[PDB]
């Protein structure tokens, strides 16, 4: 049960308890005194001699050696359940928004073993987002891991808070945000981007953020996780759960090695880096009750993909969106590269013939549209076949029929927002390839939701 | 016989008083948690930790088993889906079997052997006709995250169906859930009855993930040292080795070149030796083996890669470029090979296959004049137009292997241009009509295939096909 | 109908030069993409 | 003399003898018990305390601390001598090939010093083998050796068995083939390959083989060597030596160092990787009694031969042959690349003015045949100099003069085979250069043996 520190050096310190009486790993242990507040470790390796050796979650500044212990006899638990939605917290799930505390009825702890063999789902399935481009195109499965892949100037902000909303709206899946190890201004920015588009009722949010040591960087998302754990396995929903920059996770997990004095890889990493990364993502998966499908943020500054940290994490994704500066200063407003984004499981098994026809059909002409491009760049339109220049006109309509208005844009544009079942997409995009609609001006498919709107808008100018 | 632990950390322990414990003996912690005596200190043992680590702590009992390391073994197994050291996890029951083997075993020396000469259809038509797999072969497929690579394995198991052979899947560090849909792909495929499942997703423990493709090996030897023939598939030999290396120096061990130990090579070459294809002596069982590499942006020149394939008898790769062309099997044909080649192939394919090589090995080169079609009556309509034709028979949907038989006709067919008067956006159906026309009326040409099949009769068969030739429905 | 000839490939050489030059030219602008993100 | 088991880990066994009992380093120790076999390790180190430490040969699973272990008082030995002919035996010296035991008069140690200063040849004799190109253009010299490579597909093994064959044939010389490290399928099929072209009787093979743990990797080639010492010392022939990847046999080298935890380089290999060579290659030697000549395959995966392993290696090398895939898929047989393949001694002082001339002469016709070949590339054969275009005929006849059938390769297309003195290679090739056979067939210098032989066949077609 209680303790008294050993040694203190950064982020690691070591405690000795008494014979027999050693904490589980992971076990937050609390420590108190001299100044103020309460410094949470959490167990990582038994040295012996009943000596057991932890990383800080805050800093150990002016920890002295002596200091009483007291093993909390669980991991860190944090709260969960209504309690948490609106609320912004920290790794050890404390209110950081001083805003009370949280009333929550339980707090369960945020290490524990991913869902076992036979309580997983065994079929894919979509993930129906509002979205018509990620629908056709880069289908979310529920219990998927996408990679997205931003630059905030792109709307990658705008996207995460029209996929709560669109969640909360069209199922009744809530949300949980991650923010590991990014700006805290960014935070700030974003807890207000959505707090003014009342996005945040819907969702609980957790903050790591540069400026924290690692330990804390590394078990914020474990605590996020956690959260979105509780709405998928007591009631039963489609919760979202973002990470943002799920590298800084694994970056975080270098740092906490590196002070336990471990291998490391020759590239720097932990020993343990995939082992890490897994117990993290396999828990974000569709159970039978199902749910978790994680929206993850990856930058890596570096931007080379095949390093270990990003090559682990992409191990994990079943989707990637690519927001696209170009498509941004362009107006395709969901600016989601069409092309460049992918899903596994668009697979006609999962979406069925027609769908996977449909969007390997508009991918194609998308293609070809490219091909074209570079044609009339070096034959001119000269010789351009009437049916070439043709698929050149529908691809200009699909590119457009890709933009959408959002519900979380609303405030701004106020189209208003539209929601588009795939049924829907799929039907509209089968038409546009068909040349069910080449009569109509090209600019009647931007920022329409379903094709019935486009003609309607096909009466303007 | 009872040792205690001294101090643990990442899943690597000190244990005590483990006196007479054997390097490499199975140990049962208190809580039921299996170890591995990895090392004998001078004065204590180095137990590896094969599952929940976490309420292992110090002063934690340790027990010895008096068994060398080893898994549950035999046709007990066929259908379960089990983790490396056997316990079943799709809550079927227990294992009922009396027969182990050790994860760790000799491999059949040079005088245990005969050439590979038995043929593994994979049911893919792109492999079967060119890469070849033989059973006792030890085939590469490797590719980027995401081409389809596991999609190759299920559907070659699938084709199984026909059964002289038992497969197992060893699942190396994927998603559990991934792991879960493939069982039950194979559920719905009546595939799993004689497959077994070995598995250590993601969130296991390293040493876990390390032994996962022993296990499975050795599932597979029980069956090969019987007389019977096993394919096993070792999902991400990639994540093998990554977990391997963390285990490494966990244990301190020097790292060694690139990120990994010195002997990563022996851990995959020590592994993928033991799939062989015994002398007729020494019963002429065989194990065949499905290595799986995960690549990074298609570097296929990576030390691990580049290892594996240095291994095995040959590589079949899956161009990422490819996969997002929606082109399925994504297999690039070019660089892809069999060193065992036709040997491991029945004569009427090995026939067939044979000028198909060259065929689009022509349509490589003439592709890059893509949508220029001008060159009018030389090397043009006739090799470049006839090679997209060839490329439609080489597409394949998920999940559906097709038998030698109709594998060899649809080839032939095409390859003697019967494709060439047909359309090009018409050689798919043309395909699945012309079989689907064999299956209920010219049987008899295809059960000839089916018995030493070298498929002859020709003319009758080019007249059987051209009876449902002519088009009629271009 | 001789005249006619030497003009479509006389012409026809002339786009093909342009042609080659506006591919490299071109090639040159996409390969900026292939590196920096 | 005994001793009992102190630390087991891995290939690495701690064993404690009694004071003033202990093992010179590189002897044999045996270990019996617990299961049945016999495991045999190697001393490397005294770690002091009357501990040695050793590297195994064996898997050393279920060895048990105290198990009592006994000092052979010599090296790893093994028999040698007419026994040991058409027999296959691994690091051990043991039959691996079920055959009976080796009813061998003598074993040798495998560790032993190279031959004296005193005892060296002092002057460069080629080792004429029965193939027309490695004895114009890159000859073998005795206790050469001489870097193999191939891929298998260009008929490498082929190429090892005519020169056995050769060898055995047209001198006295008797073969050990040492396979190091890689796949036992290949040495199986090597095994049969040579087993019904009839070769394998004047063979001994050795096989460790990439299943193997790093101390038999490490020695197997010791083995090898050791066999063909016997044939020089005693019986004073010519012997040949074969080691199949000479690079795996340096990245054993790592594995062991790595496991008795040595340095080691930046680069990942021994500390040692050099000393080891030399004490291997050093041994393959031209001695007054004369002999061995080591051809070995190097391969490494990696394809970088500036690597440690590669450099070292080619450190020894005084011949190079380069099997070729274009000139097999070409016809030319032995697929030796003529302009890649280079011979230390090919000076006039080793093989006279003449053959060093012809050689120089060949050399250069060919060479200039390929800057011609970029010629008419690039200037069609247009202005193409009667005297240049004429030394393209010659070029073509050259390269073809350079292929020949095979003994080894009789029981395929059976031509039969052919062997060709130096002596009569070199005026083959003059009469060619000179210009006496300007006016016969190009294809009538495919596949003959003398170029008497060549005149035969220019009277077909």
């Amino acid at each position: 049960n209680k303790g008294r520190i050993i040694q203190v050096m950064g982020p690691v310190v070591d405690i000795q308890f008494e014979s027999g009486q050693l904490p589980d790993i992971y076990n937050a242990i609390t420590i108190e005194r001299p100044q103020g507040g309460t410094l949470t470790v959490e167990a990582a390796v038994h040295l012996g001699d009943n000596v057991v050796r932890c990383v800080a979650m805050a800093s150990t500044d002016g920890l002295v050696r002596g200091l009483e212990a007291v093993d909390t006899g669980a991991p860190i638990s944090v709260p969960v359940g209504k309690a948490t939605l609106g609320r912004v917290f920290n790794v050890l799930g404390e209110p950081i928004d001083e805003q009370g505390e949280v009333n929550a009825e339980e707090r369960h702890p945020i290490h524990r073993p991913a869902p076992e063999f036979e309580e997983l789902s065994t079929a894919d399935e979509i993930l129906e987002t509002g979205i018509k481009v990620i629908d056709l195109l880069a289908p979310y499965a529920k219990g998927g891991k996408i990679g997205l892949f931003g630059g905030a100037g792109v709307g990658k902000t705008v996207l995460i808070q029209e996929l709560i909303n669109n969640v909360a709206q069209e199922h009744g899946g809530l949300s949980v945000f991650a923010g590991v190890g990014e700006r805290t201004r960014e935070g700030n920015d974003l807890y207000h981007e959505m707090k003014d588009s009342g996005v945040i009722s819907k969702t609980s949010m957790v903050f790591g953020q540069m400026n924290e040591p690692p330990g804390a960087r590394l078990r914020v998302a474990l605590t996020g996780l956690t959260m979105a754990e509780y709405f998928r396995d007591r009631e039963g929903q489609d919760v979202l759960l973002f990470i943002d920059n799920i590298f800084r996770f694994t970056q975080a997990g270098s740092e906490v090695s590196a002070l336990l004095g471990r291998m490391p890889s020759a590239v720097g990493y932990q020993p343990t880096l995939a082992t890490e990364m897994g117990q993290l993502q396999e828990r974000i998966t569709s159970t039978k009750k199902g749910s978790i499908t994680s929206i993850q943020a990856i930058y890596v500054p570096a931007d080379d993909y095949t390093d270990p940290a990003p090559a682990t994490t992409f191990a994990h994704l079943d989707a990637t969106t690519n927001l696209e500066r170009k498509l941004a200063e362009m107006g395709i407003y969901p600016a989601v590269d069409p092309l460049a984004s992918t899903s596994r499981i668009l697979s006609p098994a999962v979406v069925g013939e027609e769908h996977y026809r449909v969007a390997r059909g508009v991918q194609q002409v998308l293609q070809r549209y490219n091909d074209l491009q570079d044609i009339i760049a070096i034959l001119g339109m000269d010789e351009l076949s009437d049916e070439d220049k043709l698929i050149v006109a529908r691809a200009r309509k699909i590119q457009r029929f890709l933009s959408q208005p959002f519900h979380v844009a609303e405030q701004f544009t106020g189209m208003p927002g539209k929601y588009v079942p795939v049924k829907e997409t799929v039907r509209g995009f089968k038409e546009i390839l068909e040349g069910k609609h080449d009569n109509l001006p090209e600019e009647a498919f931007y920022m329409v939701g379903t094709i019935d709107e486009a003609v309607e808008k096909a009466k303007k100018l | 016989e009872v040792g205690t632990v001294i101090q643990v950390g990442d899943g690597i322990a000190r244990v005590h008083g483990l006196e007479k414990v054997m390097a490499g003996e199975l140990l049962e912690f208190e809580n039921g948690v299996m170890g591995m005596a990895q090392n004998l200190e001078e004065d204590n043992v180095g137990v590896v930790i094969l599952g929940p680590y976490t309420e292992i702590r110090e002063g934690t009992q340790v027990k010895r088993t008096g068994r060398i390391m080893e898994v549950p073994v035999g046709e007990a197994l066929l259908g379960r889906v089990v983790n490396p050291l056997g316990q079943p996890l799709d809550g079927r029951g227990p294992i009922e079997t009396a027969e182990y083997r050790p994860i760790e075993s000799p491999a059949p020396g040079v005088m245990d052997r005969k050439s590979v000469h038995e043929p593994l259809q994979t049911g893919i038509k792109a492999i079967d006709s060119m890469i070849p797999i033989g059973r006792g072969q030890r085939e590469l497929i490797i590719g980027d995250r995401q081409t389809g690579k596991t999609t190759i394995a299920i559907d070659t198991i699938i084709n199984q169906k026909g059964q002289d052979v038992i497969c197992i899947y060893v699942a190396i560090g994927q998603k559990q859930s991934t792991v879960a849909g493939v069982v039950e792909t194979l559920r719905q495929h009546d595939a799993l009855d004689y497959t077994i499942v070995v598995t250590a997703s993601a969130s296991e423990p390293a040493p876990l993930l390390y032994l996962a493709p022993y296990a499975g090996c050795a599932m597979g030897e029980y069956f090969m040292y019987k007389g019977k023939h096993a394919l096993v598939v070792y999902d991400d030999l990639s994540k093998q080795a990554a977990a391997y290396r963390e285990l490494s120096l966990l244990l301190r061990r020097p790292p060694g070149r690139e990120a990994y130990p010195g002997d990563v090579f022996y851990l995959h070459s020590r592994l993928l030796e033991r799939a062989a294809k015994l002398s007729d002596e020494k019963g002429g069982g065989s194990l065949t083996a499905l290595p799986f590499i995960e690549t990074q942006a298609g570097d296929v020149s990576a030390y691990i890669p580049t290892n594996v394939i240095s291994i095995t008898d040959g590589q079949i790769f899956l161009e990422s470029d490819l996969f997002y062309s929606g082109v399925r099997p994504a297999v690039n044909v070019g660089i892809s090979v069999s060193r065992v080649g036709g040997a491991a192939q029945i004569k009427a394919m090995k026939k067939v296959a044979g000028t198909l090589r060259l065929d689009l090995a022509q349509y490589r080169e003439l592709q890059a004049f893509a949508q220029f079609g001008s060159d009018l009556d030389k090397a043009t309509q006739a090799k470049l137009n006839r090679g997209e034709r060839t490329v439609e028979i080489l597409k394949q949907d998920e999940h559906k292997p097709m038998p030698v038989e109709e594998q060899v006709i649809s080839i032939y067919a095409v390859t003697n241009g019967f494709m060439d008067d047909i359309p090009v956006e018409d050689v798919r159906r043309f395909e699945e009509e012309l079989l689907s026309f064999m299956r209920a009326n010219k049987d008899s040409l295809l059960d000839h295939i089916r018995q030493t099949g070298e498929l002859p009769d020709t003319k009758e068969l080019d007249a059987a096909i051209e009876e449902f030739k002519k088009g009629f429905t271009p | 109908l001789l005249d006619a000839k030497a003009s479509e490939f006389g012409a026809r050489m002339t786009a093909m030069g342009n042609a080659t030059d506006n591919a490299t030219e071109m090639l040159e602008t996409l390969t900026l993409q292939f590196n920096r993100a």
